[PDB]
């Protein structure tokens, strides 16, 4: 929880040699046959399905994000997450992506097939229109359930801090907004306020854009979508500042050099847009309109084209230094923090009896305890090959070198 | 898993003695099976050919390899198990299934210089296992490209290549083909 | 063509675009054309279905949303393919903004469309950026290995086609 690698890596890999105290150890040694030995890590607090707090749920959810990507790789945690991915993890994730995309397809057809008319357009009454009602039913079933799944997980776990915004903090806020808008929409639908379809169409533009969650799990397109929130926040709200230090400048300057109707004048809402047309190509320069100083008006205009090409190239190289490859290593790190979140969120939603059916490792008689009873752990096997230290004959548990 | 008294002794070592072993050969001299007692393989489907000669070379225990060779165990006993299969075929450690091959694979030269050059039964270096691999094919099998592995493999590949040229001058060992057709060079490519 | 079917100009012209794209095999004779023609594949097989994944969520997104800001024929409707022309018309600086078409809530149609402008440039920037770090930070040293494997394969394909006695020459 506190982010301390140095003693976390030592406790999780503690191998106490002497015979008197071997029940304190956590990295055992199962068998050996020449240069192949079976290190046998002890899962005792690392993977406890349900009936305990867990070190893996603490590292993924309630840890410190500066060291979180370094602690989820120590000895067993990296293989423990892949063994919880080769199992239930990967398979039950792609069930959700084919279900949520279909949940947005059905939501889309309810927007396109809608007879927008005044009051509630209710009286379905035919073989065509009951598909529109039943689609709206499924729409609200996405509505109330995304509300509950977000909030009941929010206050209880996952620690809604300001630093987890790329570790499913932003999507923690967007799936709330998707459930807000769909509640307001179906309310205004059944009431009678005509603006229901405007409220409905903000759930179209959000939800398909909120389907960008589900690229998490590939690392091909997953780290790509990390750049989507990276560029748009750290570099677009610091370019649109500097770009609007010229658009509140030049545009409020050039229209000052313009006859006040005494095109003529008093269409500044278009005159703001008319300047923007010139910077991308689709301009006319009819805004000249025989003004008072056309020599002055054109050397400010050709200045503004350069400076908005200067800033546009500056945005590009700001996406080279503050952004890319210094960030391309950090997107790899923050992918695994989103990846390990994906396995655990599935594994937290299973019921306990099924969650115990998908355990990792195996129950191993690991040594004679102090009282003389067998020590029955839940160890996890990691095989390893060593060619240099030719003395792999140690406190071996099973003298028969093999997985029977 | 048809272990006998002698493989059980050779699994459980402590400073490499287990002092039952020379005594248990002496009782085996009085009853008399020794070409069946020392040459009793495990009839398991997981260790199917492993004998007491394999374990004594495994546990790095030369002086108890000398006793089993002097009594003549089964030098060239093939350990045709399922554990002794390659990493693709289910098994963990593939060494070419032979006691000279097991001595050359696990960086163990003094048993290689004893299994081939002894008063008793010799381990000729031209023998093939169940799939064709000789003592030089199996040094290519365990040849992970790390720094320490390539140090003794190239040292033991020559030491078996030279020694076959001395004893058998009419045959280069690196012509003897795997049952896939491969040579020890083509198996490395 | 050997049958009576006159649709032998559709399939033929799919062949004619291939057989000139398939002459990028023969860029494998030079190192400085060979390592360039491999990056055209890695930008296609890796970094082009990546973009067309995300860009076909927004075009299956906002575009299927903006057709709901349209009268249901009461152009009028039934022509959603034409609006897919109209959407892409606007973003690449050749639109007209006449595709409003009386728009039951008009100001919604601006703020969603100008979102589609500013968001898809970020993705179009991200094609210039996320590709820059992932590919050429490594592929400038990596694709020269893949070329050497393509160059050696070509030499062994020319030899193997020869007869034995010519190979013995
Ligand atoms: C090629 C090599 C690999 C080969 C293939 C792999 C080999 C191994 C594969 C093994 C099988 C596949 C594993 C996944 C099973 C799919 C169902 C599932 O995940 O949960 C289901 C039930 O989840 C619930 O929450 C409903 C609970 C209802 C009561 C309990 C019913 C029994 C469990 C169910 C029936 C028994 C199921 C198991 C039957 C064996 C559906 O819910 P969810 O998906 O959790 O929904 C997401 C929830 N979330 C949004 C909060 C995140
Ligand atoms: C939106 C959605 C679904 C989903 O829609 N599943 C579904 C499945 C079947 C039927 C249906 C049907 F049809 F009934 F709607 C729906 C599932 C998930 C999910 C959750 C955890 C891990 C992997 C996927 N996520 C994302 C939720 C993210 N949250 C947690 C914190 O970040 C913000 C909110």
């Amino acid at each position: 929880k506190t982010g301390k690698i140095g003693i976390f890596q030592h406790i999780i890999r503690r191998e106490v040699t002497d015979e008197d105290t071997r029940h304190l150890s956590r990295k055992f040694k199962d068998w050996a046959y020449g240069p192949v030995y079976s290190s046998l890590y002890d899962l005792s607090s690392l993977d406890t399905c349900g009936e305990e707090a867990s070190v893996l749920e603490i590292l993924v959810y309630n840890s410190k994000i500066e060291n979180r990507h370094e602690m989820l790789a120590v000895e067993p945690i990296n293989e423990l997450l892949r063994d919880k991915w080769r199992k239930f993890g990967a398979v039950s994730f792609y069930i959700n992506v084919v279900s949520y995309l279909c949940a947005m397809v059905i939501f889309t057809l309810t927007a396109y097939y809608q007879p927008l008319e005044g009051t509630p357009p209710y009286p379905y009454r035919t073989t065509v229109d009951y598909l529109r009602l039943a689609g709206e039913v499924i729409t609200l079933f996405t509505g109330v359930l995304f509300f509950f799944t977000n909030i009941k997980d929010l206050f209880m776990k996952k620690c809604p801090g300001v630093n987890s915004l790329f570790i499913d903090g932003s999507f923690q806020l967007l799936y709330f907004i998707y459930s807000v808008l769909v509640i307001v929409s179906a309310a205004l639908y059944l009431a009678g306020i005509e603006a229901y379809l405007a409220v409905m169409v903000f759930a179209l533009v959000l939800g398909w854009m909120n389907a960008l969650y589900f690229t998490r799990g590939l690392k091909l397109t997953g780290t790509y979508s990390i750049m989507i929130q990276k560029i748009l926040f750290k570099d677009l709200f610091r370019f649109l500042l500097v770009y609007l230090l010229f658009m509140i400048g030049y545009a409020s300057a050039l229209v000052s050099l313009l006859n006040p109707c005494a095109r003529d004048s008093e269409t500044f809402s278009t005159f703001l847009l008319d300047l923007f047309k010139l910077t991308i190509g689709m301009g006319d320069l009819e805004m000249l309109s025989s003004t008072k100083y056309p020599v002055v008006f054109i050397i400010l205009l050709v200045t503004y084209i350069i400076l908005t090409f200067v800033l546009l190239l500056n945005m590009l190289i700001a996406l080279m230094g503050e952004t890319v490859g210094q960030v391309s290593k950090e997107s790899k790190h923050i992918w695994k923090l989103q990846w390990a979140t994906t396995i655990l969120d599935i594994e937290r939603s299973f019921p306990v009896f099924l969650r115990k059916a998908f355990r990792s490792g195996e129950m191993v008689t690991v040594g004679k305890s102090s009282d003389g009873t067998p020590d029955r752990r839940w160890c996890f096997r990691v095989d390893e090959v060593n060619w240099s230290h030719w003395n792999q004959n140690l406190g071996i548990i099973n003298e028969d070198p093999g997985k029977n | 898993t048809g272990k006998t008294c002698l493989p059980k002794a050779l699994l459980n070592l402590s400073n490499g003695r287990n002092d039952t072993i020379p005594v248990l050969l002496d009782i085996a001299e009085r009853t008399g099976n020794m070409r069946e007692f020392i040459n009793s393989p495990f009839r398991d489907i997981y260790y199917r050919g492993q004998t007491a000669l394999h374990i004594a070379i495994e546990r790095r225990c030369k002086h108890y390899v000398e006793l089993l060779v002097a009594q003549g165990a089964d030098v060239h006993a093939q350990a045709r198990g399922r554990f002794f299969q390659p990493k693709d075929e289910g098994g963990y450690f593939y060494f070419g299934e032979l006691p000279l091959s097991l001595a050359a694979c696990t960086n163990q030269p003094h048993i290689v210089n004893y299994l081939t050059e002894n008063p008793h039964k010799k381990a000729d270096m031209r023998r093939q296992d169940s799939r064709g691999n000789t003592v030089l094919h199996a040094l290519v099998a365990i040849a992970d490209n790390t720094r320490e592995n390539t140090k003794f493999v190239t040292k033991m590949y020559d030491l078996l290549l030279l020694k076959c040229a001395r004893l058998f001058p009419d045959s280069n060992l690196e012509a003897v083909l795997n049952n896939d057709g491969l040579s020890p060079l083509m198996m490395a490519a």
